[PDB]
């Protein structure tokens, strides 16, 4: 059949970003309670990620820069001004106890789940505690210490020969696309809102650089896009790219911040939405990889990672919640899923067609394999 | 037009006919007084006007003047209902389309023009009536509008009256008002504070004998509603990093007091005040998405929709006739301007998009007026990629969705505040200076103000009150904490007490 | 977008013949604490995680952990259930109250907290946290 | 508006209306002659009554007012006749008085000319010197020299004089010429008279119809005749089939409506825009990635120069030529990322530097660029929208150059897309796809479509104008293996007639200037 590993850690959901911060990472805990309950864990094996070193961290990042998050303390915050303005650790990403643990979790799990994924002995491998996209080289941003998405690339590039990263979060991926701007091993497509939103990156025109021009997809989209809209721009682009970039693994990013009601998203995909993408591409029979990463009302994300953790499994789950220890949180509906909201979309026809036709142009000239 | 050919045959129209013609009738009317052909006589003072404008102008003129009766056609006419100053204001106006209004003889003119049936100088006089109406004579005004049918300053008078219902009590005119006038300004929906039960007791118990049977019409046709001369504050202490909400009420003595105090655990961008909930826009900043709506009577907040787009020293303009809360211009994070408008409904909970503005701006004062939002000042787009002070006006009507900029430019320009006030926009600047804008006319009136704002060049904050205008500093020092009140009928400053706030920065005042 | 050696990432070179070798010399980065098995009845794991949860007080993760240990042996394992201890986190009536109080004066800063509760960790505190909001 | 210290809006204040000058116009002429009240004079004409109001008369005219006020019995009789003015002519003078409209035509053209100057009706005196400067014609351009002059008219005065000296040769045996006064030969002449007309065959027949009388004239017209070349062209700017390099072609236009080739030279270089400023050619061109390199051809020499290279790279840019400056402009145009641009630079010849001015309130690529009395008009081309393409546009963008100020104009045009526009006169006349041709005028910010004979029905192909001596010539984009249709339009009448004299071995025609 078909062989799941899933990574949890216990440990990864008693970390605090501070007062108020949209980004809590006991958002994990309660999605694999969601799992312990509704019994796919039967089905699952589950591993615990080990804590990965500096010098697995240092393939990507620059040594100096992980040796100052290792070394960076809440009680000893004032001792490095310099350090925070030059990698860019503050406002957006705020010190706390156990930051280098949370991002040795994170970064152990992808690295792990990699390598298991390359040893043929495993199919697909979830990682939900993952899946930290936006981190550069040698600074911090948009709540993402260490990129473990780019290393997790890396890991499977020893292995195979082209490498497709898939993102769906709302926002554009910016650390792994920067990451692999110039190299033709690796595919980066991603959907995502363009105009204002953080970090006003991606536009059409970002096709790569050098070695990897063309090697590069972007699809800037608008403000409330429905399920129809989103299946119908996702299924034609992807079977486009799967046809000429021909990959052998596929590194999905299921972004949950593109959800109808989140604290910081503004789309309008609801959960059935959101699992049409995973389970599409789960469908090509290829190496598959899945983090999580963004999502910011937790109990929205608890909803939609236990149904992509189900719909990888190919079970079938009901659609009331089992009791379970936060029971209390999903209330007063109690349902699995969420309806969507009246938001006006505002991806026209003519724009998504235009859009889409401009990709494909874009796509054909790439070389053949 | 398809059919007309510029070297042959085509048609030709004169865009500058009708100011020709206005300015020549004037010319000819007034400076040498020629071609006059009919009389009239006002108080013994003799007029020698032209029939042709004045039967233009109006439709009490030309109906006199087309008339079979031997008056028509006899030179002179008598007027006994005007006075002679009244009339010769009335001709200055016909002729020369500028009047002088002065309030000692506003009623008399919107009487003599609803008698003439001058449209534009009626609809002025209204105006100005809306304005200069006070708790002296409210019943006046309403006695005024009912009889001339004038459905907007009757509302205006209604407000007025139903708001100080408590002090019209012990008045003549309160207990001679028919029952229809009481039943209207009662249904209205009195403030619970101002104590209509004693209202309509007093009344009754005025003439009980012919009275008594108006009691429970009176009784069924009450309503009342609760308080919202709220004037929010947000500001951030000096020792504290986030941010203290303060909800200040007014009182009738004019002593502020705090009502409520609400600390938040975020940065605020922006903020507006919708109705009687407080909104703000704030998400630990390099990302201004997040909102937050806070009630009086919860204490507490409620999440609603994150912003469609992320914009720094956006302008938050509440729109009550829409239901809507409008986020206009603003700066993005990589420093570029935005000129993106978009609306959020508060009962669905869903924003949109509209059309963009012409001009983009960032931290502009919006002043919302009639349903039309104003755009005042800002830093436009300098042409060599940085950013200038700028003074123009941009004006969006919400009704249409269509935005243009005013041909006129602000006396000054920079950051400024503006606090909508009756039917005037007041703007109060940098450097001590503040402007009162009517936009119907539009035209400036700056305001005299005293020496004492001169000690220091700090910026001041202006709120609006149950027709109030409070004039707040941004600055407070340890243990002083003024705030100013303006009368704009004779531009005097009163100090007020009872405000004692340990907020070092007024960051916004929401009226 | 930016270009340049100190951005991009160093993709290594695909060598086919070294395929066999490198990834039969790296062990598992990992440590497997469950595995699927198909001979046990799910009904038999229903009734054996009931018991353990209600006469033994063990949660969800830690009896299916323990039952892992025996090699899928019910029987083994729930011989062996009371003899060992589910160690929580010994937070008492006097912790409760007092990081009830916490939270009532400093809210959620739980560096403020740890000040009045020094025997316990940060992720402790926030562990309890999010276990006593549910009431 | 001032900011008024002793004005306040609750106590004292002064209400402007602005609507009173409509309000009063649209009254007064309701009553004037929907109703007909309050009738004061009385004018006759040929028999033909009329009732007016010496209040409007006296408001608009200053004759009317100076005539009514006269203390003579004529003023204060009911009746007053007038015997100048035809009745036609005077009661299009009443509705334009009063109603503010008039419907202009050819044939009282000159009449309501001359008696709104009588009347000193300025505004219509102007209009009616516009509309018969745009008419003039080789047949009638000494009737409006000696109208102009009588009148005191110095636009009109110009254009007659200029549409004059253009066709000197023409009037050598006119028998108006023979009788022309000299000071007006004396002017006609001293102008500039290219010498393609012999001028001097002119002061010789002059002389020779009456030598008794104007031989002492002889030595004043010839010091005083002054002479300059030329220069009547319309380049011609296209690639062959065979070849990869532009081929550019400068025509003659003949006095017998014969257009004739005067030379022609190549250029090694794609070529991005071009204008025609003066009696030279420029075009902007450089390969790919670097056209801003100005090529500037003198057709005396038939030789290339170096210009100026331009600030920043651009594709696809308006070039206009004001010659009120000295200037070239640059409108527009695409960047090299696939960004429409909206800087404007422009180029002064006698400093050989670029500056760059105020930008366009919306960008455009491809725009048609036309030259009015200094002001440069941008009309059609593309523009960006949703979000990241461009859509055809219909935009009217207005650049003043005295005050380097831009405006967009309410209206839009009637179609949309790529165009190709000609100043003609006062006019601007756009071609553009669908072969639809209409004549703009800013002034009264109107439209008229062209009918256009089915001939050009035949293939769907884009057309290029271009003004010569003030006829119009209409090109054909694609020429076919030994077909090159060129049509000479005559707006008045809109005829189409085709043109001969003309080889040309061009398949593409990238531009035509003019
Ligand atoms: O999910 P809810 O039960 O509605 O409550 C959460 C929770 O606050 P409370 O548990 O005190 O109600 C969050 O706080 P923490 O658990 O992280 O301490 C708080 O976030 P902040 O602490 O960052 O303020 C968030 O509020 P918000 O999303 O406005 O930041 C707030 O949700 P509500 O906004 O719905 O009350
Ligand atoms: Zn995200």
């Amino acid at each position: 059949r078909r062989k799941v590993c899933y990574y949890y850690d216990g440990d990864v959901g008693n970390y605090y970003y501070g007062q108020g911060h949209p980004m809590k990472p006991h958002r994990i805990r309660m999605t694999h309670n969601l799992l312990l309950n509704y019994g796919l864990y039967r089905k699952m094996e589950i591993y615990r990620p080990h804590k990965a070193n500096a010098e697995e961290m240092t393939k990507y990042h620059s040594d100096d820069y992980i040796k100052f998050l290792r070394s960076i303390r809440p009680d000893n915050m004032s001792e490095y001004s310099k350090q925070m303005q030059r990698f860019n650790v503050g406002e957006d990403c705020p010190v706390f106890d156990g930051l280098f643990e949370f991002c040795q979790l994170s970064t152990g799990g992808s690295v792990a789940s990699a390598v298991k994924l390359n040893k043929q002995q495993t199919d697909i491998a979830v990682n939900w505690a993952g899946g930290l996209h936006h981190a550069k080289k040698s600074e911090a941003s948009g709540f993402c210490y260490v990129n473990d998405i780019v290393l997790a690339i890396l890991e499977l590039l020893k292995y195979h020969q082209r490498v497709l990263y898939i993102d769906i979060d709302i926002h554009h991926g910016d650390g792994v696309e920067e990451a692999f701007y110039t190299t033709d091993r690796v595919m980066t497509v991603s959907f995502h809102k363009y105009g204002e939103y953080f970090p006003g990156t991606g536009d059409l025109r970002d096709i790569g650089a050098g070695k990897g021009k063309y090697y590069a997809v972007n699809y800037p989209l608008r403000d409330g896009i429905d399920d129809e809209s989103y299946e119908a721009i996702f299924k034609p682009v992807m079977s486009k790219v799967m046809e000429m970039f021909q990959p052998s693994a596929v590194v999905l990013q299921c972004g949950s911040d593109s959800l109808s009601g989140d604290r910081l998203g503004c789309f309008n995909l609801t959960i059935k939405g959101h699992a049409k993408c995973v389970e599409f591409v789960k469908s090509f029979n290829l190496p598959m990889l899945m983090l999580g990463g963004g999502g910011y009302t937790i109990r929205n994300v608890a909803r939609c990672w236990t149904y992509e953790t189900a719909v990888a499994l190919d079970t079938e789950i009901p659609n009331e919640l089992p009791y379970n220890d936060y029971f209390e949180y999903f209330g007063p509906d109690f349902k699995l899923h969420i309806s969507p909201s009246n938001m006006t979309n505002q991806n026209t026809n003519e724009y998504l067609e235009k859009i889409k036709q401009r990709l494909f142009e874009n796509l054909r000239m790439l070389p053949h394999a | 037009s398809m059919d007309e050919n510029y070297f042959v045959n085509y048609t030709f129209k004169d865009r500058s006919h009708s100011g020709r013609v206005a300015q020549g009738i004037m010319k000819l009317c007034l400076e040498e007084e020629l071609f006059a052909d009919v009389t009239i006589s006002v108080e013994g003072r003799e007029f020698q006007l032209h029939r042709l404008v004045l039967s233009a102008q109006s439709c009490f003129f030309r109906s006199m003047f087309t008339s079979n009766l031997k008056e028509a056609h006899n030179r002179v006419i008598v007027l006994q209902d005007v006075s002679e100053s009244v009339f010769q204001l009335l001709v200055d106006y016909i002729y020369h389309g500028t009047v002088k209004l002065r309030a000692e003889e506003l009623q008399e003119i919107y009487e003599v023009s609803d008698m003439y049936q001058l449209t534009s100088l009626f609809e002025e006089c209204s105006r100005f009536l809306a304005r200069t109406v006070q708790v002296g004579n409210c019943l006046q005004v309403m006695w005024l509008a009912d009889r001339h049918s004038d459905p907007e300053l009757y509302t205006a008078a209604k407000h007025c009256a139903k708001t100080h219902l408590a002090q019209l009590q012990n008045t003549e005119e309160f207990l001679h008002l028919p029952h229809r006038l009481l039943t209207d300004i009662i249904s209205d929906g009195v403030p619970c504070s101002q104590n209509p039960t004693e209202a309509i007791e007093a009344w009754i118990n005025f003439n009980k004998e012919e009275r008594e049977a108006f009691a429970e019409s009176l009784r069924t046709s009450l309503k009342e509603i609760g308080e919202n001369v709220h004037i929010y504050l947000i500001g951030k202490e000096s020792s504290r990093t986030h941010s203290l909400a303060v909800s200040l009420h007014c009182a009738e003595d004019d002593s502020i007091s705090v009502s409520g105090q609400n600390s938040l655990c975020h940065q605020i961008t922006a903020a507006c005040k919708h109705g009687g909930d407080l909104y703000v826009v704030g998400g630990s900043i390099p990302r201004p998405r997040r909102m937050w709506k806070c009630n009086n009577a919860t204490v507490d907040w409620e999440w609603c929709a994150p912003l469609p787009r992320d914009r720094l020293q956006h302008t938050l303009v509440s729109v009550p006739g829409k239901d809507a809360i409008y986020s206009l211009g603003g700066k993005t994070l990589q420093d570029t301007l935005s000129n993106a408008v978009i609306y959020y409904r508060v009962g669905d909970n869903v924003w949109t998009e509209t059309t963009q503005l012409e001009v983009a701006v960032s931290g502009a004062a919006g002043a919302n007026l009639n349903g039309i939002i104003y755009l005042l000042g800002g830093e436009e787009n300098d042409l060599d990629f940085f950013t200038k002070p700028s003074r123009l006006i941009q004006c969006f009507d919400t009704e249409t969705d269509k935005c243009h900029v005013k041909p006129y430019v602000l006396p000054f320009a920079g950051r400024m505040h503006a606090a909508v006030h009756k039917d005037l926009v007041f703007i109060v600047a940098e450097g001590d200076s503040l402007v009162c804008y009517n936009p119907l006319l539009d035209s400036f009136t700056r305001l005299c103000l005293p020496e004492a704002w001169s000690s220091a060049p700090s910026l001041w904050k202006i709120a609006s009150c149950n027709g109030s205008i409070y004039v707040f500093r941004d600055r407070y020092k340890k243990g002083d904490a003024n705030t100013y009140k303006l009368d704009p009928a004779t531009s005097a400053v009163t100090v007020t007490r009872g405000i004692k706030v340990l907020l070092t920065n007024l960051q916004f005042v929401l009226a | 977008m930016r270009v340049g050696p100190q951005y991009q990432a160093v993709v290594p070179d695909f060598d086919p013949a070294k395929l066999a070798r490198r990834s039969q010399e790296r062990d598992n980065l990992g440590m497997l604490v469950w595995s699927p098995n198909q001979n046990l009845s799910e009904a038999k794991l229903d009734e054996y995680i009931a018991i353990a949860k209600e006469k033994h007080g063990y949660n969800m993760e830690q009896a299916l952990g323990m039952l892992f240990w025996h090699k899928h042996n019910i029987e083994k394992s729930l011989a062996d259930l009371p003899n060992f201890t589910p160690f929580p986190d010994e937070w008492t009536v006097e912790d409760k109250v007092l990081f009830e109080q916490a939270f009532s004066f400093h809210g959620k800063t739980f560096h403020r907290i740890q000040q009045m509760l020094p025997d316990k960790s940060i992720a402790s505190l926030v562990k309890f946290y999010y276990s006593w909001k549910k009431t």
